Order: C-alpha cells, then structure tokens, then sequence
C-alpha cells in the first residue's frame, strides 16, 4: 500500500500546485490569458 | 588522600589540603574536618564546607576549590600540634576519610 | 550534655565475635543517626557504616559486608555493634558517634557530621 | 522549537507544521459574538487526539503477557510505617530459550501487587491488571514532557477568540479577535489541580455551567500562580530482566540509603491567601453563605488523591489537609503579620500500573527511574464541586 | 580494499544522473505596455 | 485578514480582495 | 509487463503505474546546471522505500517464535568433502493441539546455529537470533527477482539528468536533459560488487 500512498500524495500535491498560481492570477484579474498588462508603473529601483 | 605532615611557627597561618574525586569532593559540599590529639578521641572541628560549630574559635576556617578542599588555620599555637583529618560523603551512603596530617608547631 | 558510653575492652582470639554496646545519654535517641568509626593503632579513622535509630535500617562499607551487624533500641537508648570472625588487623579503637538529625523527607544519613563522640573502646585480637 | 536529537516525545509534536512567523495580532473591532465553551467541539477533538496519540505511542513497545505469573512475596523494608509500600517478590521468567525457565526477583509497590485468591495469608501474589486486561511497559526513549501544541484551522476557516477579561465562559464578548492558530496550550495530565496552565489576566475567574447544579464542575482560574515542589527523595536503582526472544523488562532493583517519604511542598501563606480570594469570588456568587474548604469525597485512590506525573514516574498525593478551613467575613486571614515560612507538606504514594482515562485508553507499566526525582510547578487553577448538603443554609462546603 | 555495508552506496551509483526540481511558471518583466482602461 | 468585518459594505469594497488572498494560503 | 502471473514479487511492482508511451527525451540545449550526487535526496527516499517494502512484504508471513527451543545436535557430515557445514539437530515442536508435543528433527548450517551457553561442550544448541529478536520466514510465493523500477516526479515538478558521457558526479553539466520518469534501475541487494547495473 506504500506506492498507493505515494500516488495519493503526488496527485494532491499536483492539484495544490496547479491551483496556487491560478488563484494568484484570479487575484490579479488577468487570468485566462498568458500575458498580463498590469497598469502598474515599473519602479526605478527595479530598473 | 592527604599530605602527611605540615609545619609552622606559632602565630602564622597555614592550610591543610585534601584532594579526592568528583564523586566525593566535587559533587557535594558535605565535607568535615576533625582533629585528634594522641591518646585522645577525635575532636569535632568543622562540619560544613565553611561553617564552624559553636565553641570552635576563629583559629580555623574551611575552603573549597573545585576538586579539593582545605582547612585554613589562621594563626598558630602549640595546642594546634594535634593530628588533623578530613572526611567526606562519598556517594551511595558511603563516608570516607582523607587519611591524616601531623601538624608540627615550631 | 550528651555522651555515649561505649563498652569495655575486649581481648580475644582470632575467629571469634565481638559485641560492643553504646549507651546514649542526654538526648532523645530517636532524633539522630548513629555511626561508628574504627581506628587502627598508628593509623587514622576507619568508617564501617551507619544505623537509623528510628527503624533499624543500616548501611555498611563494602569491605565490612556480612562480618558486621548493627542493632539498636530507643527503649533504653543504646546501640549494639557486632563484628563476626575477627582477624589480626581488627585490633582497633572503636568510636560511637552521633550522626546528623533524622528527618522524614530527605536522606541525611550520609551526612559526615559526627557531632559528639564516645570515649572509645579497645578490641584486641591475640 | 522542539527539534533536537530526541524525537520520541509521547505527544509526537515533531511531526507538526512549524509555525514560522509571529502570532497574528488580528483584532477586529465593532464585533460582538456569543460564545459557549461548554458546547465547544474542539475539546472533544483534543481528548480524542490525546487518546489516539497515547495508543499510537504505546503500540510498538514491549508487552507484559509472560510476566503475569504466580508471585511469592515478602517484606522489603525493615520499617513498619511511612515507606512500608515496598515489597520484594520472586517468580519464574522465561529466558530466550522456551524450555529454560529461570527464577527471578523484583521489587514492587504495595498498590501494584494484589494478594492471590483464596490465600491463607500466604506469599502468593499477582498483578492488579491480570484479571482486567493486558498491559505494556513504556519504551525508555519516550519522554513525557508537555511540549506545547498550537491548534490551527484549515484555510477557508477561522478561529475567533474572546478578549474580554471578565468573560466567564458564557455570554457575548464585546472584544473578539480572529487568529490563524491557537497559543501554546499544554497537554498537562493532572487531576484536582491545574499545573503550568495559562494564568488569569486580572481577576480570579469562576466558571460553572449552571452554578446551582452540584453535578456541574466548577473551574477556578487563579490570577496568580502558587509554586509547588514535589519530589521522591530515596535513591532507586533500575534492573533489567530478560523475557522471551529479544525483548527486555525493567524493574526496581534496589534502594540505596535510608528510605524517606515521597512528598510535596506548598507555601502555606500564599495558598491560604489564594483560598481566601477564591472564597471572596465565590461568596459574591453565593451571598450570605460562609463557604468551607473540605477534603474530597471518598472513593478510589486515583480519584481522591491528586494525581500527576513529573519525570517518568507517577505521583498520587493525599491533599486532605490541603483543603481545610472555612472562609467567612471579609479578608479575615489578613495575609500575614510577620515573615512566615510555613510550608504545608503532602505525603505522596507512587504507582507503576495505571489504567488512565478509566480504562478507555490502555494499561501502562511505567518503568522506574534511577537516582531521584525533583519537579517544580505552578498551580494556576482548581477543580471544585459543590457538596450541597441539607444543613448548608449558611455553611456551604466545596 | 573492498567495502560496503551501506546499501545506498549501491543506489547512489544508479541515481547519480537524476535531480528533482520544481517548476515556477510565473515571471516578471517590463515591456512599456499599458493596460487598456 | 477580515479587516473590515464590522464596517459598512462601502468600506469592505477596499478590503475584500485580501480576504480572498487568505483563502488558500498556508 | 505482465506481472499478473505472480503479483507476489517482493518489490510489489504490480501496483505501480504502467509507463505506456515512449519517454520524454527532450534535451534542452544552452543549459548548464550544477549537480551533486552525494547530496541527492532521492537515494535516501528510495532506501526508505526499500526498507518499508521489506517490512510490508514480510509482515503477513509465518513467525518462528515456537522454534526457539533447545536443540540437541550432531555431526551430519562426518563424511566431509571439505565442505561439511551441515549439522543435524533435534527438538520438540508443538502440534495443532497445545498439549501434544512432538519430537522433530531438522538440518541446519553452522553459521545459523550457536552452541548453547552454560554447557559442558555438549550438543546443546540454539539459533543466532534468539537473544537478539525474533524472525519470520519468507512466504514461499514470494519471488525476489529484481524487477526494474522507474521513478516519476509529480506533475508540476521535473527531473533533470546529466547527458555528459564523462561526468565526475559533482559540478556543472554542459549537456542536461529533462525527463518525466527515470530509466529502469534495478534494486539489486549486493555488497562489495555492483551486479548488472547501468554500464
Ligand atoms: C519539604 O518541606 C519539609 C517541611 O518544611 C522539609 O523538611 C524540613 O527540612 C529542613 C531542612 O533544613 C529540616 O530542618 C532541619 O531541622 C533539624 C531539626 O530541627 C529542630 O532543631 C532546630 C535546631 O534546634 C530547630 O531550629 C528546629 O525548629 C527544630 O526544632 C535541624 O537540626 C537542622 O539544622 C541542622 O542541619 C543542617 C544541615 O546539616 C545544618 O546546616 C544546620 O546548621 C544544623 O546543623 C546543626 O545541627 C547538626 C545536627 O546536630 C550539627 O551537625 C551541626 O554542626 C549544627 O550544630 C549546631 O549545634 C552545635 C552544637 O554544638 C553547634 O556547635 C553548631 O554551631 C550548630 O549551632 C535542619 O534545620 C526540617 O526538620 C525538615 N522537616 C520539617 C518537618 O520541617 C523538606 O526539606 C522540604 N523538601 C523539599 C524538597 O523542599
Ligand atoms: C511544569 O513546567 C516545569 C518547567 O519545565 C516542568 O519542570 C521540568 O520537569 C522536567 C521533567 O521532570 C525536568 O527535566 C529533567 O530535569 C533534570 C534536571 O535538569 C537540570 O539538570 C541538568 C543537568 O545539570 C541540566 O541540563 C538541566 O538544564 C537542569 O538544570 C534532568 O536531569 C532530566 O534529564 C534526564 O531526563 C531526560 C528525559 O527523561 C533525558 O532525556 C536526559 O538524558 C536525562 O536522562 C530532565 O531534563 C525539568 O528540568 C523541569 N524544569 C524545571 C524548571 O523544573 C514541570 O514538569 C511541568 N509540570 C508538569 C506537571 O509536567
Ligand atoms: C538427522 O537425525 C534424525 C534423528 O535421528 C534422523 O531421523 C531418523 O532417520 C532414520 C532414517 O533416516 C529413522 O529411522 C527409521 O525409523 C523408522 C521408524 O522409527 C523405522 O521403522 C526404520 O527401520 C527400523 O525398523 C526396521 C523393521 O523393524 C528394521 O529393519 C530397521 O533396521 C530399523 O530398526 C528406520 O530406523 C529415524 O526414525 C529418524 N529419527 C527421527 C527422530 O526422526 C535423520 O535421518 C538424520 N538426517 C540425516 C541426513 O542423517
Ligand atoms: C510560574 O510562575 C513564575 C512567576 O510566578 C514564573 O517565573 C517567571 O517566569 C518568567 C517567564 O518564564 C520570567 O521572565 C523572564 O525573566 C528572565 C530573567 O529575568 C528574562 O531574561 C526573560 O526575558 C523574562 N521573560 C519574560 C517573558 O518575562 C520571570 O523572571 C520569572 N520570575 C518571576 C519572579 O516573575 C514561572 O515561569 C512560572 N512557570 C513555571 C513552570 O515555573
Ligand atoms: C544513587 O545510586 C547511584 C547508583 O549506585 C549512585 O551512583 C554511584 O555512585 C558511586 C559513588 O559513591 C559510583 O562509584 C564510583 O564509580 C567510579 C566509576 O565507576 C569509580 O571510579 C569510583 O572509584 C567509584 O567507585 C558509582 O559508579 C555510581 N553508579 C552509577 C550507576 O552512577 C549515586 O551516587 C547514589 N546517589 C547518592 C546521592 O549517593
Ligand atoms: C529480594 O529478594 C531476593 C530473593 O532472595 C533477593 O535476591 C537475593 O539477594 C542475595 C544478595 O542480595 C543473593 O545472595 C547472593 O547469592 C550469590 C549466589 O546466587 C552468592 O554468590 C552471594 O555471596 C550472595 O550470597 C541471593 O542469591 C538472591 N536470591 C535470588 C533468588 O535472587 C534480593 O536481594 C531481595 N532484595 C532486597 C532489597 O533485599
Ligand atoms: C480483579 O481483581 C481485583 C482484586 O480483587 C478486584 O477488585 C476488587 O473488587 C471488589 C469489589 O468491588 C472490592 O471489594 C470492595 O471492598 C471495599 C473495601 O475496600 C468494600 O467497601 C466494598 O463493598 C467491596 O467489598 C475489592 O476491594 C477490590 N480489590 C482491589 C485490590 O481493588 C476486581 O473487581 C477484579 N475485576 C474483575 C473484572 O474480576
Ligand atoms: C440550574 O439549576 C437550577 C436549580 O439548581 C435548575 O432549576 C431546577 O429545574 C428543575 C427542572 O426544571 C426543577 O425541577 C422541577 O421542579 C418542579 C417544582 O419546582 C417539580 O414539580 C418537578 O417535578 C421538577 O422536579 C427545579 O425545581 C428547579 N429548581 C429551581 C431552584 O429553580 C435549572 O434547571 C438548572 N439549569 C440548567 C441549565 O442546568
Ligand atoms: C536529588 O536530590 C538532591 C538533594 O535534595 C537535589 O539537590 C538539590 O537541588 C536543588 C535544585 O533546586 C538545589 O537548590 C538550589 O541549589 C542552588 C545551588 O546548587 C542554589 O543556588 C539555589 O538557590 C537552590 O538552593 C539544592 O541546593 C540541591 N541540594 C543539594 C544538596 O545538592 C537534586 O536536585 C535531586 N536530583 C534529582 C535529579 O532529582
Ligand atoms: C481588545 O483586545 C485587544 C487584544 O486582546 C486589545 O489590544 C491590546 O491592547 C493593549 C492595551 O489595552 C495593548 O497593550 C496591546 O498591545 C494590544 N494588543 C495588540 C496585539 O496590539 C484591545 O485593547 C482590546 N480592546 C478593548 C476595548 O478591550
Ligand atoms: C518457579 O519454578 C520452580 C521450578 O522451576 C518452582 O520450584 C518448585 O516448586 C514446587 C512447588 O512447591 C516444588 O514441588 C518443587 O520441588 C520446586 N522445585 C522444582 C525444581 O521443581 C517454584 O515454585 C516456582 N516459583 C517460584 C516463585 O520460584
Ligand atoms: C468534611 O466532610 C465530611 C463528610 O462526611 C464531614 O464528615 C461529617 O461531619 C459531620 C459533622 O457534624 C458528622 O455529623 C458526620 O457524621 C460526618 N460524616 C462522616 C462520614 O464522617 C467532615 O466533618 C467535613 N469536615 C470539615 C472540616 O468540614
Ligand atoms: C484543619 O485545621 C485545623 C487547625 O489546625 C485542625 O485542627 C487541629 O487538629 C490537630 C490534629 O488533628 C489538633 O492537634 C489541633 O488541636 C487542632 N486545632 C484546633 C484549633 O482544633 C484540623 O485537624 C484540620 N483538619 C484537616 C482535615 O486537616
Ligand atoms: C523433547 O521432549 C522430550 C519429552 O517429550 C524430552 O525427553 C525427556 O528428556 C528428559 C531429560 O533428559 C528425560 O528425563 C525424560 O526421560 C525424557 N523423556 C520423556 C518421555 O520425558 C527431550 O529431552 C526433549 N528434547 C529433545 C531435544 O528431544
Ligand atoms: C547531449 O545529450 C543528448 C542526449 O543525451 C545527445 O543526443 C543524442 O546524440 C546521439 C549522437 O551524439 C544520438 O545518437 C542520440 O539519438 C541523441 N539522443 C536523442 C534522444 O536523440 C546529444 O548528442 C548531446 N550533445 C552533446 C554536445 O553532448
Ligand atoms: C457567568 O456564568 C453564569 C453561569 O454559567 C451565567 O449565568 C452568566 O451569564 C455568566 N456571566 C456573563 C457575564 O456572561
Ligand atoms: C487558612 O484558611 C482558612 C480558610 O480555608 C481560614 O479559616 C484560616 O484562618 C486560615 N489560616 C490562617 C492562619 O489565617
């Protein structure tokens, strides 16, 4: 039953890791597309 | 576990040392000192590591450093020419003695 | 004033047995432990063991196991030493000593506070 | 924090998620909410988790099935009182080889052993649990230190807590704050007293589900802790007995030195002042009735005596004279006039075999510990019941 | 001399190539591109 | 988190998104 | 492969997911990555997996607690061909009935048995384990063939391997390829020599 436990853990981890960044894109509102235009100015400290 | 003899003029102070292990000396402060004149019973001198009994003068004092202890005789007279002994709790309800020191008052 | 009357001088052959009395005086005998000290001639002290006067519980040195027994009774305030199968080296001066105070809540039997001493007795092995 | 060379705590707290950041300061404001801690679900989850942890910790350890044999026993102490609970016993163990039986001896406590049936006042003895169930000894690597535990809700849920300082367990709280995880509560196993618990903030709190029904249990939350010392003084030795193929049994082998009574020490003045203030807080809930502090009702040793553990050994303390005296008037003890050092001392006894949680859990034989045991604690609360007698028109008893 | 006893020293001989990593599919960059509003 | 639970519905229109930010965190 | 003929292989390989298609042989290119095969996590995980599968396969099998009895033994190979190593022994087994003990004999190897202590150099003998821990016999259906095992990362993770033909074992690889699942490594139990490994 060891391999079944590992498969269950793997599927749960994959579901979580897929849902995390999708939740972040839903927060930023630009979800559903791969490239986001943001209306946030790039700060000069990053530049 | 005690030096065999010590000498000193009257009036000057001396020390008598005893060195044991951690089990008998290092672990506990339960160390006592006694004196014994020849042809006499041993006499009650020091009970704690420093504390003097009532009736015992300020001639003597106790001290302890790490694995050893010492009876400091502050000043001297001829009456302090008796033998001196140190005694200690040695763990497991055992009581041991250091062995002795003959004080030779000059 | 407190004082311990030890028994008289014992003179006997090797292989025999010696009982020594120690009659306490001046205090209620249940209060304090009793230790005993040997002293070979030309030699310092020698500890054997101790006895709880409250209950008869006793302890020994490792080389005195079996050869020695201790008893006591507070009804007449005395304690009896008994050494069996004596040797040539057992000729010594024997001392009764009052130990520390007996408590109910801590093991003070190992305290080396021999406050008062008996007059000593002589055990001589011919 | 609890990460070291040792991972075998009995509460298995190493497997929990580490709380990395600071605790949340998430005060809400303008929020009122009703609370009922007698109807709280989380306490039953806590009790089930403690039982499950106990079972899963005691599961792989060594069993005591072959040891339950005929015991021939005699006196061990040379005394006749105080510490007479020691007994000596002998039996027949099984070696590694099945056909080789070996005579063996061990020391025991008098509450552990039972004289055998139809005895002619003989030496025939057995264990207490042999006619009830099996038993398992604790593994010697297991440490019973109460490491604190933070309960956390899953994501999407929330934890609301009261902040009102006089919140006696029921009623709406004007000051309610949410938090991701609970604070460091401790799984301290004790009865009749609260040890190392969270202190009351400003006022001694009395919590009871009805306060007039005597079936309800009064929880007393003390504002200031009372420091308590407990110790077993006498030097114990641990021996080992081979039982069966490749597994060992541990037992008390010998006692070194003069045996002295196991006990506890409480500062009497602070205890009386605490009881006096508790009497104030109770007589303001029961007006015009003098209360009395009395011993608990008769029953089992595990129920009457205050039971706890410090180290791997288990303590049962008498506590009859602890709960003594009557409080009337208004602050009649006047604390003290001098610098009193009076300490009430409670005699205590020690069991090896415990049927903890009243047989819902499992039997355990606690292994003995060499040397001596000393332990320090804070009393922060009391478990009380109202002995509502008919003649308690003015003299109430708790 | 021949040696052994730790079986993972066998297994390290077979897992020397492989390595496990986590994919992080989000990236941040400037483009001078304004969102329509 | 839940920083405007006692406020009006107009105020919560600034806070509400961070509530969603805690719906899967840990 | 067709493991339904004997699902009782000790490495329990029937329960794994079948790798149906071809692997992902995607070489990256222009990629350099540092590797350390002494700090790899996977080897400790699979050592723990081998230990866990050993305990799991060994658990329902028959125990040898009643066997640990007194053995009376004798030289079964007095006609030795410079091998010997074979001791005849006799003992008392327990039958189906508790009260019926039965005299029984068996052959053993000399490293398995030890002359029993406290003897007068007699025939008293015991097993090696009896003062250490009990043992359980292997079930006869269990097959110890080293079936190859592929390890696969969960979806969302990745496996990078070094394509360099002369890899030290640590340091940067110029040629690194990703793959979904590892190749068919074998869990061969051996010491001092590697058997049928990847060349
Ligand atoms: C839990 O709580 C319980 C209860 O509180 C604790 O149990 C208590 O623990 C106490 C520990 O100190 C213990 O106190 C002892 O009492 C002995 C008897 O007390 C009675 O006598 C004294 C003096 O007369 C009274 O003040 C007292 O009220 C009683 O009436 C004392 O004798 C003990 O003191 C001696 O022992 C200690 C330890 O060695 C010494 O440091 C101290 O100096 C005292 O030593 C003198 O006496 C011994 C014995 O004779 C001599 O060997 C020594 O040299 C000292 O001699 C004096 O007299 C000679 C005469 O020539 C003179 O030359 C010299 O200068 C000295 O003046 C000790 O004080 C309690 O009895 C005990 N029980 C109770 C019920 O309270 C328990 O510990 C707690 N446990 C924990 C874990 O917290
Ligand atoms: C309420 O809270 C208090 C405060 O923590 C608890 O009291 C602690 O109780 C535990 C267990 O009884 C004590 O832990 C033990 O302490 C012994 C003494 O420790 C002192 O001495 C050593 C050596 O010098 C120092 O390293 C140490 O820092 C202390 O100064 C130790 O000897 C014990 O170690 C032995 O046992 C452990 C576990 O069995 C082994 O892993 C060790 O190898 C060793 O064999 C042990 O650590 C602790 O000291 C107490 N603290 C205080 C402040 O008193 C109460 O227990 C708690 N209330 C309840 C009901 O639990
Ligand atoms: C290892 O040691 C064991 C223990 O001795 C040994 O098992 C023995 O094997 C022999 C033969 O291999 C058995 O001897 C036979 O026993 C049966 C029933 O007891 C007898 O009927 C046989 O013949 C006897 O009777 C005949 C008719 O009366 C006679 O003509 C004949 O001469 C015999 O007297 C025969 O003896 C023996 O019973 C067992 N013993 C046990 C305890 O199992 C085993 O063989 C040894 N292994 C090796 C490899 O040497
Ligand atoms: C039982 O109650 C005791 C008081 O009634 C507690 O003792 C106090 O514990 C505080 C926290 O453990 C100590 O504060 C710490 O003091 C040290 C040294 O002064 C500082 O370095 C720390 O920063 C400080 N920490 C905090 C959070 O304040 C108190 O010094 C200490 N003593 C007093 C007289 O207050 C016991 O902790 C408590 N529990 C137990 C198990 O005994
Ligand atoms: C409580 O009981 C324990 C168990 O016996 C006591 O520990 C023992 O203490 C004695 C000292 O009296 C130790 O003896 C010494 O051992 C060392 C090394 O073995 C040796 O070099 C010395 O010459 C001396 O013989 C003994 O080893 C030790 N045993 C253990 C297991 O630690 C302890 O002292 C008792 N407690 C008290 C307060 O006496
Ligand atoms: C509790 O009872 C048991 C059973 O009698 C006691 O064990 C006994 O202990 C004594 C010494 O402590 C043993 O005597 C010794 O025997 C050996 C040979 O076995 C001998 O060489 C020694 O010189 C000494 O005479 C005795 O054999 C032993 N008996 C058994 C059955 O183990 C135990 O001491 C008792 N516990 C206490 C605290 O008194
Ligand atoms: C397993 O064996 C124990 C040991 O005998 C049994 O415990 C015993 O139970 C009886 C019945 O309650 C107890 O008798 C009671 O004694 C008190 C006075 O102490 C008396 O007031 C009661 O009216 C009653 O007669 C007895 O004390 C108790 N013994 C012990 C050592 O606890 C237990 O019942 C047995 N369990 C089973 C399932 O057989
Ligand atoms: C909290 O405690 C109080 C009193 O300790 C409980 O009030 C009691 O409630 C019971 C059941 O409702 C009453 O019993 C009934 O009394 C009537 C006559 O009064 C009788 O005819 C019935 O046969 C029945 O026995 C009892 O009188 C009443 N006592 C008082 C003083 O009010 C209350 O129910 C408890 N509440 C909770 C939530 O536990
Ligand atoms: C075994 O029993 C002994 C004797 O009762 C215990 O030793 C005692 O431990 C306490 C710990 O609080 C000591 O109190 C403190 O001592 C320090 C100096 O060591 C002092 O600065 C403090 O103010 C406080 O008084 C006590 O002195 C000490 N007594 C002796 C004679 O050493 C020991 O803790 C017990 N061990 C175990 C493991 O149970
Ligand atoms: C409601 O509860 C909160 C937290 O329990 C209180 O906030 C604390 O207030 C005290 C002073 O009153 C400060 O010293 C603390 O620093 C505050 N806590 C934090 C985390 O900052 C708040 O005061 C309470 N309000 C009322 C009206 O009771
Ligand atoms: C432990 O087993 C021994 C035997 O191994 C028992 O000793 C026998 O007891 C019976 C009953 O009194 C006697 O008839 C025998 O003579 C004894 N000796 C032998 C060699 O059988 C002993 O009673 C058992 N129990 C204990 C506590 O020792
Ligand atoms: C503690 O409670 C017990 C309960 O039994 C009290 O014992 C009773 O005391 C009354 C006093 O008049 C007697 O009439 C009873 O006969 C006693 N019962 C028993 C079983 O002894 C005890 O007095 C209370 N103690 C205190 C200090 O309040
Ligand atoms: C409660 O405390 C009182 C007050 O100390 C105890 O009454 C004393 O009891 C002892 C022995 O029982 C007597 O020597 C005193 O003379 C009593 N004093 C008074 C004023 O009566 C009472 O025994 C305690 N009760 C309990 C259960 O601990
Ligand atoms: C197996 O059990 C038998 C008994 O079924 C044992 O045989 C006995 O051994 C003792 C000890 O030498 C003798 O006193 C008896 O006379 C024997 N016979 C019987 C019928 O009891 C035998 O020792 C055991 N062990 C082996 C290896 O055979
Ligand atoms: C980098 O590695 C890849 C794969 O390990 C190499 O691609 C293989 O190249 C050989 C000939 O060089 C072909 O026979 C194989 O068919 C190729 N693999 C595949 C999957 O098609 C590549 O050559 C390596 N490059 C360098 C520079 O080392
Ligand atoms: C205190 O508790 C009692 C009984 O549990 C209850 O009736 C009362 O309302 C509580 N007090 C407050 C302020 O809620
Ligand atoms: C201790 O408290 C009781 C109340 O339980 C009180 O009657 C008694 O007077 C107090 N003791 C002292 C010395 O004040």
């Amino acid at each position: 039953t060891v391999w079944g436990i590992k498969q269950l853990q793997a599927r749960v981890l994959a579901v979580e890791r897929y849902l995390r960044d999708q939740q972040l894109l839903g927060i930023w509102g630009c979800s559903g597309k791969l490239i986001c235009c943001t209306n946030v100015p790039w700060n000069s400290s990053w530049s | 576990t005690q030096p065999a003899s010590v000498s000193g003029s009257p009036g000057q102070p001396i020390t008598i040392s005893c060195t044991g292990t951690s089990y008998d000396v290092g672990n506990y402060d339960l160390v006592s000192w006694y004196q014994q004149h020849p042809g006499n019973a041993p006499k009650y001198m020091i009970y704690e590591v420093t504390k003097r009994p009532a009736g015992i003068s300020n001639r003597f004092s106790g001290s302890k450093s790490g694995n050893t202890a010492s009876l400091t005789i502050s000043g001297l007279q001829a009456e302090d020419a008796a033998d001196y002994y140190c005694c200690s709790y040695a763990g497991s309800s055992t009581v041991i003695f250091g062995g002795g020191t003959k004080v030779t008052v000059l | 004033q407190v004082q311990l009357v030890q028994s008289g001088a014992e003179v006997k052959k090797p292989g025999a047995s010696v009982k020594v009395s120690c009659k306490a005086s001046g205090y209620r005998f249940t209060d304090h432990y009793i230790h005993w000290v040997r002293q070979a001639p030309g030699q310092g002290p020698e500890w054997m063991g101790w006895i709880n006067t409250s209950s008869g519980r006793s302890n020994f040195a490792q080389k005195f196991q079996g050869r020695v027994t201790m008893t006591r009774d507070t009804s007449i305030s005395t304690a009896y030493m008994e050494l069996n199968r004596l040797k040539s080296d057992d000729t010594a001066v024997y001392y009764c000593t009052t130990g520390s105070w007996i408590s109910l809540y801590y093991d003070s039997s190992g305290y080396p506070n021999f406050d008062y001493w008996g007059q000593g007795t002589l055990v001589t092995v011919t | 924090r609890a990460y070291e060379k040792e991972v075998h705590n009995v509460w298995a707290t190493h497997a929990c998620v580490p709380t990395d950041p600071s605790p949340q300061e998430l005060v809400l404001g303008n929020v009122t909410e009703n609370f009922n801690m007698w109807k709280n679900d989380m306490v039953d989850q806590m009790h089930e988790d403690i039982i499950s942890l106990w079972d899963q910790s005691l599961k792989p350890c060594v069993k005591l099935t072959p040891l339950c044999v005929t015991l021939i026993c005699s006196d061990a102490t040379v005394k006749t009182g105080t510490v007479e609970e020691m007994k000596n016993c002998s039996f027949n163990t099984t070696t590694e080889i099945r056909d080789k039986e070996k005579k063996e001896y061990a020391l025991f406590y008098k509450p552990d052993i039972v004289p055998l049936s139809e005895t002619n006042n003989t030496s025939e003895y057995r264990l207490i649990n042999c006619n009830t169930s099996a038993c398992t000894q604790a593994c010697p690597k297991v440490t019973f230190e109460p490491i604190p535990i933070h309960y956390c809700a899953p994501a999407g849920y929330a934890i609301l807590k009261c902040n009102d300082e006089t919140f006696n367990g029921t009623g709406p709280c004007s000051n309610v704050s949410t938090v991701q995880c609970t604070h460091g509560i401790r799984p301290v196993v004790s009865t009749q007293l609260l040890l190392n618990g969270s202190l009351a903030e400003k006022e001694i709190v009395i919590r009871s589900e009805n306060l007039t029904n005597n079936a309800k249990i009064i929880i007393v939350h003390l504002h200031t802790p009372v420091e308590i010392v407990c110790t077993r003084p006498n030097n114990n030795t641990r021996k080992s007995v081979r039982i069966g193929p490749g597994q060992t049994f541990y037992a008390t082998g010998d006692i070194i030195g003069d045996i002295k009574q196991a006990h506890c020490n409480i500062s009497e003045e602070k205890w009386n002042d605490t009881l006096q203030k508790v009497g104030i807080e109770l007589q303001k809930h029961f007006p015009n009735k003098t209360i009395k502090y009395n011993q608990s009702a008769g029953g089992d040793m595990e129920i009457t005596t205050h039971s706890f553990n410090c180290g791997g050994e288990f303590f049962y303390c008498n506590t009859s004279n602890l709960f003594n005296g009557t409080y009337n008037g208004t602050y009649i003890s006047t604390n003290s006039s001098a610098n009193s050092t009076s300490t009430i001392t409670l005699q205590c006894r020690i069991k090896q075999i415990i049927n903890m949680w009243q047989g819902v859990g499992r039997c355990m034989y606690a292994p003995p510990i060499a040397g001596n045991i000393t332990c320090r604690s804070n009393i922060t609360g009391l478990l009380l019941t109202r002995d509502g007698g008919t003649n308690s028109n003015e003299t109430e008893t708790f | 001399r021949p040696a052994g006893g730790d079986m993972r020293d066998n297994w390290r001989s077979e897992l020397y190539k492989y390595k496990v990593v986590k994919i992080e599919p989000l990236g941040v960059a400037p483009t001078r591109c304004k969102r329509r509003v | 988190f839940l920083g405007a639970a006692g406020s009006t519905m107009g105020a919560a229109s600034m806070t509400l998104t961070v509530q969603a930010r805690n719906l899967l965190s840990g």
